[PDB]
């Protein structure tokens, strides 16, 4: 047991979370998050969820808080509850998130559509006049 | 119930309480509801692949591109919001009263 | 465990070099003497944005190709796919990519 | 609510395989056609009674077939396959598609004798 | 904006509210009030001001807090339970953040600041809209998960709301904030029966919805939203005066008028379970709203204010744009009180 | 002339030589003289584990042939 | 509020992915398969509320299962002895959770 | 022996992006009826490390008003991310196996902006700032792109394994498969690291200098990889690693060539080159290669 | 008739990209439907056995379950080595 | 084979642990030795925990990291 590395984990994300609610400098609390955010794709990672922590770490880090960052720049314990058997010759992670293209019809359909119309939404909101 | 999920959730409350706090800067308020949507992903996520459901793999990446998108709508509006101002402050906004 | 002491190292062999270049040329003694916020540059993170959120949704394709029901996923990739065009196009008709 | 029960170590004896996964490989294709039967009983077993311990008697029968299948091979074939599992250990993927031609040795050698 | 736009942006929203009463699964239902949430925005800022502009934030800000609420508490109950389906939600305060984040999506006391702000804000069109349509989904789900819900807590924000909006309604001059706590307080008086009959809460809902729709076209029709500005309306179309009074009684659940239908029978519920000072309480503040509506008739048709010169132009045009279910809401909102039993149909 | 441009050229060849061939070494020398054995899909990592048990010495690589099996 | 529309028609919109026993890709099952299998057979047709008073011992195992609080207990009661019997003196582990065992395949 | 393999890696890297700079003075000097640095060293070699050493001893320039937090970090961070990007790669063995390697390059690749915008950001002027917010939104404009591209591609490989990929390009080449989108792929590499003709904008600077050479580097022994497959026999590898070096050392000489070349674009101009030219090429490609392998029952087999 | 070949000749010249694009999109869409190779890919990713096969307990009325490997009876993948 | 050896390897690992529970808990008064949890009496997978409960911090990481951490 590393002396429960996943526990001091959990208390490095709690504290950069304490650390930029205090809201200082919204880019200090944008790095804060971004600090935060590492923290809890390792905590993923460790866990087991390869595919969903590199999810996390591309799609939030590099789009969403890039996007953010962009905008403030224009202005001014464990071990215990696991398994024991095996998966296979695959990742179950891999298989059950593939499965949205065979058993997540509905979902697409309405992710979709909600996406086409973020769009068009972003681009009436932004339009101005 | 193990701690690193009742640190997770203590995670998200001091999320909504620095949201509900306003020192200033509703950029920070976009903020805090990003960080309330990473704990919401981690602690959905740890949950889902600690019970083998394989299934439910599909819902962490949806809530993240649905909670995006609602960034994506929440900057627009600051943006139209500071468009008027100038600064994204909080006590810019206080022409409605109730 | 390797990633972590390969990621370590990395940081580490960067910090100590970018610190010795700063601090080298600092033993000798020397002299030692707006606002227009652009609105298009907010519709490209913003548009950049959404492409990666539909780039997430697209990226399980290289294992939805074995599931046995070949036509239905075809269909839905198909799908995603065609809405994303849909979304360049009727951007790209509203005036939302110009100059 | 109740006590478990479990069997004695001593239940749990057994002459035990001791070749590594690259002999097994090696082996596999012609284990699986051999020793069909008593594998195929335990599985039957184990999906049918969901019990580890309802199903330990089979367990002792496949590793006396397996045992069997291995000491007939190194009666009569022991040196091409020594070859065969020696060049699957080498690849770190241990795929079957490198050397062929040990392998049709090996099958060659097996098929006049056994 | 485009015409095109628009009605592909009003059928996402009514999709959305679909979506929520049609699944069972939640995440389903979360994505419904996603999508209601996302297509609703551009809606309240048709005209463009900084007041639409600032109304649309703060309903975004106050709306995307009760999602993240509501996904945590559907997080806590999958964690609890292995469950996806919409039932009896099998945990302690998991229970109780759902329920506030029903309570904020609905506007219900101790979260109904954003009602009167995002309502001055947004047009008459818009807070018809928004007074209306976006209350089916939380009251949905919120049917669907009632016999979960924790009667003290609900019974105790229902009280706080039907208060506030009596209190809050009698010092207000702009007929949009007086809207605006007559919707709190309407869903006070709805959510304060939930845990005993559903049936009940959707036939106030439906009550509520035909009165606030009359009322809101009536309001468009003489293109008011003052009170003083609402007085000059009488020099032009007295009968649109009559019929407003009219509405404005029947809200104030009047007999025989159809506004009293709801509460008697919610009053008549409340008793069969042993429950009698909540609607004692209940009836004595909605007084306070009976006050300010008597307030708006004086001011109204029951007494005719100076009007002005230039008023005499008016006289020679007539709309060009016509409502036509007006007609038949007015009537619905008001001599329905007869066809009582027939909320037998389960509404 | 153009040629003189080989020299440096080269050097970086024998740059981005060191890498990939040291990898290769290593991994000659610490699993036994053999390819590093790569475990995905969790069944190969089982196959490993075996391994190790069997052979005593706490070792994946060393390999327990058919002598072992009496 | 709750319109049934898949149920009329036959559709299966989303209870595809309402319960871990149902039809995972590639046959992967669940953690607590068999516990949620007995719990949902043992109240079906029975109505949520006879359904939580009868029903207890199969839900309490499928909790129990899920979250494992018992046993965590249990194991941390047993570990605690042990701490204290081995700082007392008169315990000693055997080499079987020493590391000096004889692995097996 | 896990160290020295990391610092084996990591050091041949720094020398190599050292003696690319002779390189491309050298293969420039000589395309523009010159030479490069021919009088420090033989032939130059000694070119690099009188750079390197005049470099490391002169005055850093610190902004005297700029949030030394962030001057420092930036660096840091991009030197960590460019060292970091050759750890997933294959030659023919990778340093780590990663069962998602593509993915995390990506993901690494997404982080790289982040230097950009706090060099802009703590450069403490608003030129600056402007530049680095033109910067910062080509390089997302153009990672688009580079995604969608690179999933296309792996759609043929069956996996994001990068060894995968020499056992798809066991018989032949993936640039005869699809070679449109290695043109979009080249380009796109190229508008990436702000190479010419998209070239639009002491210690310190050295710091940034390297990290931009190695992502250059890397980028073309990535797309090496992924396009020109040489063969590996596993029982010598050093064939493998002299094939992939010559390939990542032709690609590097053709970015040099290309720069040498031809005039720069406005940003405008590449702008609507990537949104109106590449993305809805990279979507049609992009469907074309999902539906082809079901029409032509050619599916890869790791699943 | 014209009037689509002028419009098509017309966007070849100073558009071909979306030319390319929307033929490149369309035949994606249009030729999987028509293929005869589709339905073997469905059955090469039947044929993929990801799980152990788990035996059935006989009774003496299954004819077509064959007892070991080798038995004729069951499916064959003759077709799929021809390929 | 690696079915059957794997359940042989389970069990004798929870004898183990059986075995040094009836030593261990000798003295405490209401404990029972190796007592369900659950009321059923259908064979219910062992945790990780419940295996490496009273084993050495080493094997522990193995059994719980190796393959994460296996690159
Ligand atoms: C009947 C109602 C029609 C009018 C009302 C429309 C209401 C809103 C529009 C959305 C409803 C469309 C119906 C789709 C429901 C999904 C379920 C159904 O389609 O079956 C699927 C069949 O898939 C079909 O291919 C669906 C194709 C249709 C979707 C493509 C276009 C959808 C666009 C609809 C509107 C979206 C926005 C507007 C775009 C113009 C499931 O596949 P299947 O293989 O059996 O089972 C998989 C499970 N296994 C693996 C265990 C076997
Ligand atoms: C930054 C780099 C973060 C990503 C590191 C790991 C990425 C990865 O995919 O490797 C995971 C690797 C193996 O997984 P697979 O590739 O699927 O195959 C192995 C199974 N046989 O296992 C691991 O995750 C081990 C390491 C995980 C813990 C640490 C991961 C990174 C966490 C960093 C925390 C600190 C961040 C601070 C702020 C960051 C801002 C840039
Ligand atoms: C690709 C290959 C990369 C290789 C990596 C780089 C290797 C770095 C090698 C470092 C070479 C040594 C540099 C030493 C030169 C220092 C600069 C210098 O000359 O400063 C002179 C300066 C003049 O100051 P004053 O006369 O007092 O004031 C006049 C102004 N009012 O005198 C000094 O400060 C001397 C500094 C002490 C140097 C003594 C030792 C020699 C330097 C060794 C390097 C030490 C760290 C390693
Ligand atoms: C449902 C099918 C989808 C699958 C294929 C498409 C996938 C990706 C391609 C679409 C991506 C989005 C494209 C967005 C289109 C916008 C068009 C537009 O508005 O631009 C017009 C120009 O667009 C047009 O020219 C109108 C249509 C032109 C032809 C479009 C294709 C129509 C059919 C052609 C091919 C038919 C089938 C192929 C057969 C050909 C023979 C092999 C103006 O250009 P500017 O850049 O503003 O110029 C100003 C500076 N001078």
């Amino acid at each position: 047991m590393t002396m429960y590395i996943a526990f001091i984990l959990s208390t490095i994300f709690v504290i950069g979370f304490v650390g930029f609610s205090s809201k200082p400098s919204p880019i200090y609390g944008g790095l804060g998050l971004i600090v935060s955010g590492g923290v809890g794709c390792g905590i993923v990672l460790n866990f087991g969820g390869s595919f969903l922590g590199l999810m996390v770490f591309l799609i939030y880090l590099g789009g969403m808080l890039v996007v953010f960052g962009y905008t403030t720049a224009m202005a001014t314990g464990d071990w215990v509850i696991y398994d024991t058997g095996d998966s296979g010759f695959f990742s179950e992670e891999a298989m059950g998130i593939a499965a949205l293209y065979s058993y997540g019809t509905w979902l697409v359909i309405v992710t979709g559509w909600s996406l086409l119309i973020g769009v068009v939404v972003i681009m009436e909101i932004t339009r101005g006049n | 119930m193990p701690l690193v999920y009742m640190n997770i959730i203590m995670a998200f409350a001091i999320a909504l309480a620095g949201l509900l706090m306003y020192r200033s800067h509703l950029m920070s308020s976009l903020l805090c509801l990003e960080g309330m949507m990473l704990s919401l992903f981690i602690m959905s996520t740890l949950i889902i692949l600690n019970t083998h459901f394989t299934l439910a793999n599909m819902m962490p990446i949806i809530l993240l591109v649905f909670a995006a998108c609602e960034a994506a709508l929440g900057l627009s509006l600051l943006v139209m919001v500071s468009n008027t101002y100038g600064t994204d402050y909080v006590q810019n906004l206080n022409l409605l009263q109730c | 465990m390797n990633i972590m002491l390969t990621l370590l190292t990395n940081v580490t062999l960067a910090s100590l070099l970018v610190l010795i270049a700063f601090w080298l040329p600092q033993l000798n003694a020397y002299s030692e003497k707006r606002l227009p916020f652009s609105m298009k540059f907010f519709l490209v993170a913003i548009t950049f944005l959404l492409f990666d959120l539909e780039i997430a949704l697209l990226l399980p394709l290289p294992w939805a190709s074995q599931t046995n029901n070949l036509k239905t996923m075809l269909t839905m990739a198909l799908f995603l796919l065609i809405l994303l065009a849909a979304s360049l196009a009727y951007e790209w008709t509203q005036k939302g990519l110009e100059w | 609510p109740g006590i478990v029960e479990l069997p004695t170590l001593e239940d749990l004896k057994v002459q035990e395989v001791k070749v590594s996964s690259s002999v097994l490989k090696a082996a596999a294709h012609h284990y699986g056609a051999q020793c069909d039967k008593p594998n195929k009983e335990f599985m039957l077993c184990r999906w049918e009674e969901k019990d580890p311990r309802r199903c330990l008697e089979e367990g002792k029968l496949v590793n006396q077939c397996a045992l069997d299948f291995f000491r007939q091979i190194k009666r009569h074939c022991a040196e091409p396959f020594t070859e065969y599992w020696t060049c699957i250990d080498y690849s770190g993927l241990q795929l079957f598609r490198h050397c062929r031609k040990q392998q049709a040795k090996f099958d060659e050698c097996v098929l006049d004798k056994l | 904006m485009n015409p095109i736009i628009y009605t592909t942006l009003i059928m996402t929203v009514m999709s959305g509210t679909m979506l929520v009463m049609i699944s069972s699964h939640w995440l389903l239902i979360w994505i419904g009030f996603e999508m209601n949430l996302l297509a609703m925005i551009p809606v309240l800022m048709k005209n463009f001001n900084p007041r639409a502009t600032e109304a649309a934030t703060k309903y975004f800000l106050t709306q995307a807090t009760a999602s993240m609420m509501l996904m945590m508490a559907i997080i806590i109950n999958l964690l609890y339970s292995g469950q996806w389906t919409i039932t009896k939600m099998f945990n302690p305060v998991a229970m109780t953040m759902m329920t506030m984040a029903l309570a904020m999506k609905l506007g219900l006391s101790p979260f109904h600041f954003w009602v009167p702000e995002v309502t001055q804000g947004i047009s008459l069109q818009a807070g018809l809209l928004l007074l209306t349509w976006q209350k089916l989904a939380p009251l949905s789900v919120l049917c669907q998960i009632s016999q979960s819900i924790n009667p003290n807590l609900m019974l105790t924000m229902a009280m706080l709301s039907i208060l506030i909006g009596g209190w809050g309604g009698l010092n207000q001059t702009q007929l949009r904030k007086i809207m605006a706590y007559s919707s709190i307080a309407h869903m006070g008086w709805m959510t304060a029966v939930l845990p005993y009959n559903t049936t009940m809460t959707i036939l106030n809902l439906l009550i509520y919805i035909t009165m606030t729709l009359a009322m809101f076209m009536l309001l468009i029709h003489s293109s008011a939203t003052t009170t003083l500005s609402l007085s000059h309306t009488w020099n032009k179309m007295p009968v649109i005066t009559s019929l407003m009074m009219v509405t404005l009684l029947s809200m104030g659940g009047l007999p025989p008028l159809s506004g009293f239908m709801p509460k008697w029978m919610i009053i008549q519920e409340m008793t069969k379970n042993e429950s009698i000072i909540m609607p004692t309480l209940m009836a004595m503040t909605a007084l306070l709203n009976l006050y300010f509506y008597m307030r708006l008739a004086y001011s109204s048709s029951l007494t005719m204010f100076p009007s002005t010169n230039n008023m005499k132009m008016k006289w020679q045009f007539e709309h060009t744009k016509q409502m036509k279910l007006l007609p038949t809401m007015i009537v619905l909102s008001t001599l329905v009180l007869p066809m009582t039993p027939a909320l037998s149909s389960l509404n | 002339m153009w040629f003189e441009i080989l020299p440096g050229i080269a050097v970086m060849a024998a740059c981005l030589f060191i890498p990939g061939m040291a990898t290769a070494h290593i991994h000659k020398f610490t699993n036994g003289g053999k390819e590093k054995r790569v475990a995905h899909f969790s069944y190969q990592w089982n196959l490993m584990e075996r391994d190790r048990r069997i052979s005593g010495v706490n070792r994946y690589h060393v390999t327990k042939g058919l002598e072992n099996i009496d | 509020p709750f319109f049934d529309v898949q149920k009329r028609l036959g559709l299966d919109l989303d209870r595809w992915m309402t319960i871990q026993s149902a039809e995972q890709p590639h046959k992967i099952p669940g953690r607590c398969h068999a516990f949620e299998k007995e719990w949902i057979e043992c109240a079906h047709g029975i109505g949520g509320i006879r359904a939580e008073k009868e029903c207890k011992i199969e839900f309490d195992d499928f909790v129990e299962c899920l979250l494992r609080q018992k046993t965590m207990k249990r194991l941390s009661a047993i570990k605690r002895q042990r701490d204290k019997l081995i700082k007392e003196g008169k315990y000693t582990p055997p080499p079987h959770h020493l590391g000096k065992e004889d692995p097996r395949p | 022996m896990f160290m020295i393999n990391i610092l084996s890696l990591i050091i041949p890297i720094l020398l190599a992006v050292a003696f690319l700079t002779l390189v491309e003075r050298k293969v420039l000097g000589y395309m523009q009826l010159r030479k490069g640095p021919n009088v420090v060293g033989p032939y130059g070699l000694l070119q690099p490390i009188a750079d390197a050493l005049k470099l490391f001893t002169k005055e850093p320039l610190r902004p005297a008003t700029s949030s030394i937090s962030m001057f420092i970090i930036a660096p840091i961070l991009a030197l960590s991310l460019a060292l970091t990007m050759w750890v997933p790669l294959p030659m023919p063995y990778p340093l780590i196996n990663m069962n998602l390697g593509v993915l995390f390059m990506l993901a690494m690749s997404s982080l790289a902006v982040y230097s950009i915008l706090w060099s802009g950001w703590a450069s403490n002027s608003k030129y600056a700032l402007i530049g680095a917010l033109r910067a910062v939104a080509q390089t997302i404009s153009y990672e688009v792109t580079l995604a969608i591209i690179l999933l296309s591609v792996l759609l043929m490989n069956g996996s994001y394994t990068l060894s995968t990929l020499i056992t798809t390009q066991e018989h032949i080449w993936m640039i005869f498969t699809s070679w449109p989108l290695a043109m979009m792929w080249f380009i796109s590499t190229l508008a990436e690291t702000n190479r010419a003709p998209f070239d639009l904008t002491a210690g310190p600077f050295a710091m940034f200098f390297m990290a931009e050479y190695a992502n250059i580097i890397m980028m073309n022994a990535f797309t090496a990889i992924l396009f020109l497959g040489a063969s590996h026999d596993p029982h010598t590898p050093e064939l493998y690693t002299i094939n992939f070096v010559l390939k990542t050392l032709a690609l590097t000489i053709t970015f040099l060539w290309i720069r040498a070349s031809y005039p720069r674009f406005r940003y405008d101009q590449l702008m609507h080159l990537l949104w109106k030219s590449f993305l809805p090429l990279t979507l049609a490609l992009c469907m074309w290669h999902i539906s082809l392998p079901i029409m032509t029952a050619s599916i890869p087999p790791q699943s | 008739a014209g009037r689509i070949a002028s419009f098509l000749k017309n966007a070849w010249a100073k558009e071909p990209v979306l030319v390319a694009s929307f033929a490149i999109g369309g035949l994606a869409i249009i030729l999987p439907s028509l293929s005869p190779y589709t339905n073997y890919a469905i059955r090469i990713n039947r044929a993929t056995p990801y799980n152990y096969p788990v035996p059935l307990r006989d009774d003496g009325n299954m004819p077509d379950v064959p007892s070991h490997p080798q038995d004729p009876q069951g499916p064959s993948l003759e077709w799929l080595k021809n390929l | 084979l690696f079915q059957a050896e794997k359940d042989r390897r389970v069990l004798q690992m929870l004898r183990e642990n059986l075995e040094e529970e009836a030593i261990i808990m000798k003295d405490v008064p209401d404990w029972k030795v190796g007592e369900s949890v659950f009321h059923t009496t259908r064979w219910v997978t062992p945790m990780m925990g419940e295996l490496y409960g009273l084993r050495t911090n080493e094997e522990i990481l193995s059994a719980t990291y190796g393959f994460i951490w296996y690159t």
